[PDB]
């Protein structure tokens, strides 16, 4: 007995998956960009020093995108829905990981640029804070992981 | 211009390359059943018998040599060029 | 503005219609067709199952991400003059963190009991399920909220100690005890998490 | 190799002149600290406060020239006998001299500089009466007017000049092709050339009062053709002659700038070891008895014979009363660390050192650690050929480091690489190990002597044979049962799991397992080396009563659940799983940290009695006689003839931070096997979007962009895995190092090291 609709959860799980850790990491790379403007005017050596929280918010969206695809991969015509939820769970619960994360990532990486600006000892500390933003999202990825089986 | 973080980002990448492939050329050869999966299959050759897969085996395999080939190639080549600049000056 | 007056008056138009619709369906005695039971009966408990758990993990998880960006900002704005800051006070950055963690392990417990149905209609198969979809939901619910709170709590609390450190930095002992009751305070939200969803049975 | 290296303290006698040729000698060898001993000083009562005021004076003046030789772009190549000897009184005043010539000669290109200016304002009234030269074309009572104004200033003109009018302004100009620099200023500032025809007289001294209120140069350029171009042409031969002269004024100044970059380090070291020297005199004291002064000094035990070969320097030419007492009291005089005093292994201690331990002899950091540390299990993303990339990389370096010392830095992450290149290597070689017992290499599993497992012995006993093409049409992904199987792989784990599709499950519970494990014998070892840490400091109340209780309550609750763990890991088979086919495990989480009452399922004999027994030992009792202390001793102190408040608060916020610190640590624990499982998955889902694509049917065209798709493949291992995942996992063993591995034992900080080794090159 298969449902119809069935798929209909499945897809938007891995579409809000996809989406919502691309705009994460969209509001990260924009604020961390005008941070990175900002500090530019008076240390130039220092650009590509600090450039990093870009490529945090590149691996928020890696992880986004690979949870998205694995969910499609997954995807099958004839969905028994008890699959399907799973996916809708684990693609909502990444999604807004992704963004929370791109989010601190973003409005960090900005405060830690303007400090390693003007205050040179201060940026390894910073990698501290700022890596633990991503160990969020990371978390979004592996509850999706174990919540693709189980 | 060919300059040395180039020619030494060339160098290592055709080192990378041609033992990566030589290790996948040998590990086709010998048909380990882990790349099965990534080896390409047609539903026409499931009842036919082992000897058409080790068939394409062999066939990607000898892909994997040739492309390791002109690695090699295109690495001599790198290592030609920054041996050049080094002799240059 | 705009978009507070935009969601203001979604927020009023929709209450606006709902009680305009909720009178009208009293008044022309039509109470039969607003049935709460049917709409709690033949909706899946597999969606409230595993929003449940999505809504655990994430709302823990958004709210972990708050503290963290509420308090590195401060850090990193007085750290400028004192770069000692920029890692002893880590010992209140972790706690955000660490509360994001009481959602995952607590998103395996929860999805420690799903199991299919094969199984369509709802008269005398489900009960149980229907309890025991409904209790997860809720443990789910109640461990993402709570989380997220004390998350948001102990990151204002910890950026509070954090300035406090940038003139006298003898006073952190004395001030760690607020963001440790916050902490205990996510414990006691994952502690009823844990025992909504103890005795459960799912199938 | 012991991390003791007990400091003390010492005093120094010295004389009147003796002083400063003993204390130049001791800074040479630079072995002391030098705590001060007269703190109403603020420089007021520095003594020596003329000495410090000609070297700041001096500094001052070598600051200023080397600003200009770096504008002038001079190199210091000042390589050789850099620390020639401490500059004597006497020849200070030469050296002085030598610098007053030099600024002699700066002012001289000062002076050269103002009149650079003078030739650039010619240089401006040239080229707008190059303009002029234009501007007949456009004559063909308004009144010209031409005007040199910054660039910045010309919109606000526009809105202040036409809405006055009254005359009506007609604004026709061009701008300077290139921003010509402003040698008042300095600066490549943008400038511009306004010219105006407004009317005669009344409005002439409005547009002079606009001028005169917003700076701008106004030159009244006259209506005759000739003499523009006589004195156009007059003024750049000026210009010209005068650059060439003052270039070469300013090229001899830089060629003897030359070897006066190796003179001014040189005059730098000699200033700065005055300096020093002036500063630990003003730290020293002066007696009134004698001529002599007594300065405190902190130096190692070791030293302290080289410390009186010093002394025998002193005895020797500069006087011969100049001795060293060690100092032996306990008022204070708290040691600084100077245990950090090892090789390349330094590296590791600067990742301790992040803390300051501090506190004298007790410090027991990397060393105990180093590889069993939360930095050489900092992989956990073994992927065999990652940690052999991680290893060449790192090998390579290493063999290179002699000329990469040797030649100039590249970026500050380059310096922080090359600080810490060993770990990196030997975390390549445990991330080498760590891919091997995991068999995943590149996310593709290594089959070497046998695989276990099969399928026919599966089918045939098992009765699900006939499934060659029905298994194909009926049974998609349906196999996994176990018959007559079993044995695991002696080496690590079996490709068969990678294979499959059950891989999530089975490594997840693997991997939660082996977290729980690892988590709880690490802090087990870390809360353990404070008893070793506390007995040396005596102090036997806080021993028996204070991490007895520690050890006590974290054994019986985790301890527990490792022996529970490796029980249901030994005491079950395939072929034993209650009524329900797998269950997976079933037992792992549903014995929380509680457990009221209830539970069924597995119930063994004597398990209930045993769960209450360590809970009531536990919560019960551990909490409870944490508490009291130092009261105990008090009590007995009140019966002989402290602060009991703030000793309780302490104690008790210590000890619910432990409790709840226990429990926190043992959760925060997993963080990095999510990197684990992560990076696995990140891996092998590059693996099946590139080389899976990458590898197909149609070998020429299959083959012939390999070498494109393949970089790719490099280019991403080499970013996303190797560098991002991989900082990522550098940083959070470092996290569990400092939260919970190292804040077991050791706690607090204290002063590092400070002696006179002359960093100033």
């Amino acid at each position: 007995n298969n449902p119809e609709y069935s798929s209909f959860f499945g897809v938007m799980g891995a579409s809000s998956a996809m989406v919502f850790s691309a705009m994460g990491a969209a509001y990260g790379t924009a604020k961390s960009g005008t941070g990175i403007a900002a500090m530019s005017v008076m240390r130039p050596e220092l650009i590509m020093k600090s450039i990093i929280p870009v490529v945090m918010a590149g691996i928020i969206a890696i992880y986004g995108l690979v949870v998205a695809v694995l969910i499609a991969n997954s995807l099958t015509d004839g969905i028994t829905l008890y699959r399907s939820f799973l996916q809708l769970g684990a693609g909502l619960s990444v999604g807004l990981s992704g963004l929370a994360a791109g989010f601190a990532i973003g409005i960090v990486g900005d405060a830690g640029v303007r400090g390693t600006a003007q205050q040179p000892r201060l940026f390894v500390g910073m990698i501290l804070i700022l890596i633990f933003a991503e160990v969020l999202g990371l978390y979004g990825l592996i509850v999706a992981l174990i919540l693709s089986t189980k | 211009c060919c300059g040395p973080k180039l020619a030494a980002c060339g160098i290592v990448l055709s080192a990378w390359g041609v033992i990566m492939l030589i290790m996948l050329g040998i590990f086709f050869n010998v048909h380990s059943a882990v790349l099965i999966e990534d080896v390409p299959f047609t539903e026409k050759d499931f009842e036919n018998g082992p000897q058409n897969i080790y068939n394409l085996y062999e066939q990607v395999s000898y892909n994997c040599f040739i492309a390791a080939g002109l690695y090699l190639l295109l690495g001599g080549f790198s290592f030609c060029q920054v041996r050049l600049n080094k002799r240059k000056e | 503005t705009g978009l507070e007056l935009l969601y203001l008056g979604i927020f009023v138009a929709f209450w606006a219609c709902m009680i305009v619709v909720g009178i009208c369906y009293t008044i022309f005695d039509l109470g039969f067709r607003f049935d709460v039971a049917w709409f709690l009966t033949e909706t899946s408990p597999f969606m409230w199952s595993n929003l449940g758990i999505g809504l655990a993990i994430s709302l823990s998880v958004v709210g972990a991400a708050w503290g963290i960006y509420i308090t590195g900002s401060s850090i990193i704005g007085g750290g400028v003059k004192a770069p000692r800051i920029k890692t002893k006070n880590l010992v209140s950055i972790i706690f955000c963190e660490a509360v994001a963690i009481y959602g995952i392990i607590m998103a395996i417990v929860i999805s420690n009991m799903a199991e299919p149905f094969s199984a369509t209609d709802p008269k005398a198969i489900g009960h149980r399920n229907y309890h025991a979809g409904y209790s997860m939901f809720g443990a789910g619910l109640t461990v993402g909220l709570s989380n997220l709170f004390c998350g948001v709590c102990v990151g204002i609390v910890g950026s509070g100690a954090a300035l406090a450190d940038a003139q006298n930095p003898s006073l952190f002992v004395k001030i760690l005890i607020v963001e440790i009751f916050g902490s205990a305070i996510g414990l006691f939200g994952v502690i009823v998490a844990i025992l909504q969803t103890s005795r459960v049975k799912m199938g | 190799l012991f991390r003791s290296e007990e400091m003390t303290l010492a005093q120094l006698f010295l004389q009147s002149e003796a002083a400063y040729c003993c204390v130049s000698e001791l800074e040479e060898l630079g072995k002391v600290q030098f705590r001060d001993l007269n703190p109403d000083v603020n420089v007021f009562q520095r003594k020596f406060v003329n000495e410090v005021r000609r070297c700041e004076e001096m500094d001052r003046k070598l600051r200023f020239v080397e600003k200009e030789i770096r504008k002038a772009n001079i190199p210091i190549m000042d390589t050789g006998e850099n620390p020639e000897v401490p500059f004597p009184r006497d020849m200070i005043d030469l050296e002085a001299n030598f610098e007053k010539i030099e600024n002699e000669l700066k002012e001289i290109n000062t002076n050269q500089e103002a009149l650079k200016r003078n030739f650039l304002e010619l240089t401006e009234l040239k080229f707008i009466l190059r303009k002029t030269q234009q501007f007949f074309d456009e004559m063909a009572r308004l009144g010209f007017v031409a005007g040199v104004i910054n660039r910045e200033r010309i919109p606000t003109f526009e809105r202040m000049l036409w809405r006055v009018c009254r005359g009506n302004v007609f604004l026709r100009q061009a701008e300077i092709e290139n921003p010509l620099e402003d040698p008042v200023t300095g600066d490549y500032v943008h400038k511009s050339v306004f010219i105006i025809f407004f009317q005669g007289d009344q409005l002439k001294n409005r547009v002079k009062k606009i001028c005169e209120g917003f700076r701008a140069s106004l030159y009244p350029c006259p209506e005759t053709p000739q003499e523009r171009k006589e004195m156009a042409s007059g003024v750049n031969t000026r210009i010209d002659d005068l650059q060439m002269v003052l270039n070469q004024t300013e090229d001899h100044r830089q060629r003897v700038l030359q070897a006066a970059a190796k003179n001014i380090r040189v005059w730098f070291i000699k200033v700065r070891k005055m300096k020093a020297i002036y500063h630990t005199l003003n730290l020293c004291n002066i007696d009134v008895t004698q001529k002599c002064l007594i300065a405190e000094v902190w130096c190692p035990v070791t030293d302290l014979d080289s410390i009186q070969f010093a002394l025998r320097r002193g005895t020797e030419h500069s006087g011969s009363t100049v001795p060293s007492i060690l100092n032996r009291m306990q008022t204070n005089q708290t040691p600084p660390t100077y245990n950090k005093t090892n090789k390349f292994t330094h590296g590791f201690q600067n990742i301790v050192d992040a803390y300051g331990i501090g506190t004298y002899r007790e410090i027991n950091p990397a060393p105990y650690t180093v590889i069993t540390f939360p930095f050489l299990f900092a992989v956990m993303f073994g992927d065999f050929g990652h940690g052999i990339l991680m290893t060449l990389f790192a090998v390579w370096m290493v063999l290179r480091e002699s000329r990469i010392l040797s030649q100039k830095n590249e970026n500050e992450m380059f310096s922080m690489v090359f600080s810490g290149r060993y770990i990196i290597l030997l975390m390549g070689l445990f991330s080498i190990y760590t891919g091997l017992i995991y068999n995943d290499c590149f996310s593709k599993s290594l089959n070497i002597f046998g695989s276990s497992w099969s399928v026919r012995p599966m089918f045939t006993i098992g009765n699900w044979t006939e499934e060659t093409l029905l298994g194909s049409s009926v049974l998609q992904l349906n196999p996994a049962i176990p018959g007559v199987f079993g044995g695991p792989y002696p080496f690590g784990i079996d490709p068969i799991w990678n294979i499959a599709t059950n891989k999530l499950t089975f490594l997840n519970s693997f991997k939660m397992k082996m977290s729980v494990i690892l988590g709880i014998i690490h802090m087990l070892f870390g809360v353990s080396l404070s008893l070793f840490n506390h007995i040396y400091f005596k102090k036997p109340l806080n021993i028996y009563f204070g991490f007895i209780p520690e050890i006590i309550f974290m054994s019986s609750l985790f301890g527990y659940l490792v022996i529970l763990i490796f029980y249901k890991w030994t005491a079950y088979d395939a072929h034993s799983s209650r009524n329900a086919p797998s269950l997976l495990i079933h037992f792992i989480n549903m014995f929380l940290f509680s457990y009221p009452e209830s539970g069924n399922a597995m119930l063994y004999s004597g398990q209930k009695g045993i769960q209450c027994f360590l809970i009531v030992v536990a919560m019960l009792c551990v909490p409870w006689m944490l508490l009291f202390k130092p009261l105990i001793l008090r009590h007995q102190y009140l019966r002989k003839k402290f602060d009991f408040g703030d000793t309780m608060v302490h104690q008790a916020i210590h000890t619910i931070e432990y409790c709840l610190g226990c429990i926190s640590n043992t959760a925060s624990y997993l963080r990095l096997w999510a990197l684990s499982l992560a990076h696995a998955q990140l891996s092998e889902v590059l693996w099946t979007m590139v080389i899976h694509i990458g590898l197909h049917v149609r070998s020429l065209a299959g083959g012939l962009g390999l070498f494109f798709i393949f970089a790719a493949f490099a280019t991403l291992t080499v970013a996303i895995l190797l560098i991002m995942e991989g900082l990522s996992a550098f940083l959070h063993a470092l996290r569990l190092h400092w939260v919970e591995f190292q804040n077991k034992f050791y706690t607090g900080t204290g002063f590092k090291f400070l002696p006179f080794s002359f960093e100033h090159i």
